[PDB]
DNA sequence: ATTGTCATGGAATTTCGC
DNA sequence: ATTGTCATGGAATTTCGC
DNA sequence: GGGCTGTGTTTGTATCAAGTTACCTGAATGGTAGGTGGGGAAGTCCAAATATTCCTAGTAAGACAATTGCATTCAAGGCCTGGCTGGTGAAACCTGTTTCCTGGGAAG
DNA sequence: GCGAAATTCCATGACACTACCTTCCCAGGAAACAGGTTTCACCAGCCAGGCCTTGAATGCAATTGTCTTACTAGGAATATTTGGACTTCCCCACCTACCATTCAGGTAACTTGATACAAACACAGCCC
């Protein structure tokens, strides 16, 4: 049936910064497997900070505190300034 | 009116730790939406099950240093003296407790 | 509030006497400008963890569960203080 | 209010649940949100950027029963803006504060 | 307000085994975080073999594989065997 | 120990041309 | 190829008594 | 032969916990109705495991050569131990303040 | 005709899908905490002397590293054969959502009870 996946949200940001780059079948699944992993440790200490907290709300506050725990150090600088961008953008459209 | 006789769940299957707080433990920690009325009795004993096997061996250690009670450092090494119950909580500091008593050996004097 | 001089606060012989707990007999004189250094590594990898919680509930108290919870980040687990 | 005090700030306040009471407020914030409406048609809104926009372009608009800017009630005269009256620079300033 | 807690349930299983013992007040809170513990790595497992079977449903199946997962070796065998009489028992009252 | 308001377009009104 | 409404209390109104 | 530090045995009280309860509310249970989830039985198709040979590559081995690893001796440095001094850490006391701490409440 | 009583009138407002969210208040108490004083005892810092451990220099022995050859088995390609995971369709029992009822537990209090710690004198084990 139907595998959802981030493979074409790949090519959409490869050829951002590299565009004359393709990228191989069994390098894109790690790239694919990066993103479930990485996405369930976010999500899964933004989870476990709902109930740390007593409210059953998942926020756009809580996702930025479940990113300046697993991001060490330099990552946790930009990623969250990566993410403030796409918000604040967001909001004002709509 | 009144109503039958309130028989815990608990001591409907000849346990300790109850299956009621359990059941409310299983629907507001988000594990999942539907939760059977099995569960929590099947976790209760399990919870019972290893709470007896450390206060099992932390009642040797009491006893094998003539107390009366057991302070944290039974506990400290009540595990750590088993095998099986050390590789469960193999990542885990206990408070308060120390090591367990070792020298490598190499170390007694000349 | 500063104070300073403070990883110099770990002291000669209490390295000693946690090098005892270990099981050593001999040690060295530059291991404990080794020790205060992989101490403050360790303290910079749980308060850094401990604050992002209390500031996320926007307390001004570091309390007992959230330096427990931080240490359940890492996969050290400490019983005793709750969590 | 223990700020108020220090000014000579006498604090009024409306009738609970009665934003009626407020009079002048409530239009303009009616004005703020049909000129801040009108400029970001079309964009995202941005409208930090068009804030020093708005308090020179609401004050002096003329108040269309009334005949005069916000500036001219409140100052006497214009700024330098576009399309200001001359029809002022024909008297003396030094009398006209009694006009 | 209220904490709840499995101080009470300790002196049910304490006085099971060594009715002669009594226990302090630091040594309950290890027993008391022993069992949030060892309760949250048996449903934090069983909650994620929910969904690598696609299933919204914790069973007592579950349970029993997050038992055999956790517990190594000697103690698998025992606190598999001390749950299913605890159910069986349970099923045929009510 | 407080209270609407005021920009805005038909539409009516006034100016006024000669 | 659609559209207010209707319970409700001063207050005005009508009955009508003799 | 002697010595030092660890260890043990006995007593009293303070503290910690064990005890029983009072209530009161929170929660825990009982009885039910409903829907939904899951469990179960099936089938075509699917993926892996096998039986084969064939060939080839590297595995296995026997020989040899030289370095490394080991064991000893040499030389001294570094660290352990202890006799000493004192600066701080901790325990006991007092508190005001600050923060929380849910909880309720008002108002825009 | 006035008054009392029985009646009709009409101007109006609220119903439209609703909770959160923010900031300040209140509050009681308590949470300790951050702040600070106080005192005594102890642990850390100081320095040197003796000895033991480490490092180095070394000679040598076998261990190990390389070279070479006969070869065994691994892998791949094959056909096939076989063993099953998941998609499919349907029904029932089980979990839930609910209220009322009641019981149990947590807090809390007053008492009790029991043990551990602190101290002192002696004993035993191991080492110099
Ligand atoms: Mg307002």
């Amino acid at each position: 049936s139907r595998k959802e996946s981030y493979s074409v949200y790949v090519y959409k940001v490869l050829k951002q910064v590299h565009p004359d780059t393709g990228i191989s079948s069994k390098a894109m699944g790690i790239m694919n497997s990066f993103v479930n992993d990485i996405f369930e440790r976010i999500a899964g200490e933004a989870s476990r900070l709902a109930h740390y907290n007593k409210r059953s709300t998942i926020t756009s506050r809580e996702i930025q505190t479940a990113v300046r725990l697993l991001l060490p150090g330099e990552l946790a600088k930009h990623a969250v300034s990566e993410g403030t961008k796409a918000v604040t953008k967001y909001t004002s459209s709509k | 009116k009144a109503r039958a006789k309130a028989k815990t769940r608990s001591s409907r299957a000849g346990l300790q730790f109850p299956v009621g707080r359990v059941h409310r433990l299983l629907r507001k920690g988000n594990y999942a939406e539907r939760v059977g009325a099995g569960a929590p009795v099947y976790l209760a004993a399990v919870l019972e099950y290893l709470t007896a096997e450390i206060l099992e061996l932390a009642g040797n250690a009491a006893r094998d240093n003539k107390k009366t009670r057991i302070i944290p450092r039974h506990l400290q090494l009540a595990i750590r003296n088993d095998e099986e119950l050390n590789k469960l909580l193999g990542k885990v500091t206990i408070a308060q407790g120390g090591v367990l008593p070792n020298i490598q050996a190499v170390l007694l004097p000349k | 509030k500063v104070l300073r001089d403070n990883i110099q606060g770990i002291t000669k012989p209490a390295i000693r006497r946690l090098a005892r707990r270990g099981g050593v007999k001999r040690i060295s004189g530059l291991i404990y400008e080794e020790t205060r250094g992989v101490l403050k590594v360790f303290l910079e990898n749980v308060i850094r963890d401990a604050v992002t919680y209390t500031e996320h509930a926007k307390r001004k108290t570091v309390t007992a569960m959230d330096v427990v919870y931080a240490l359940k980040r890492q996969g050290r687990t400490l019983y005793g203080f709750g969590g | 209010a223990e700020w108020a005090k220090e000014r000579g700030i006498h604090l009024e306040f409306s009738t609970p649940y009665h934003p009626q009471s407020s009079g002048k407020v409530e239009r303009k914030n009616s004005d703020i949100k049909r000129l801040l409406t009108k400029l970001l048609v079309g964009r995202p809104t941005k409208w930090y950027d068009l804030l020093p926009v708005v308090q020179l372009a609401l004050n002096n608009t003329y108040s269309p029963v009334l005949k005069y800017t916000p500036h001219q009630l409140l100052f006497g005269i214009d700024s330098n803006t576009p399309f200001a009256n001359q029809d002022t620079l024909d008297l003396t300033r030094e009398e006209e504060l009694s006009l």
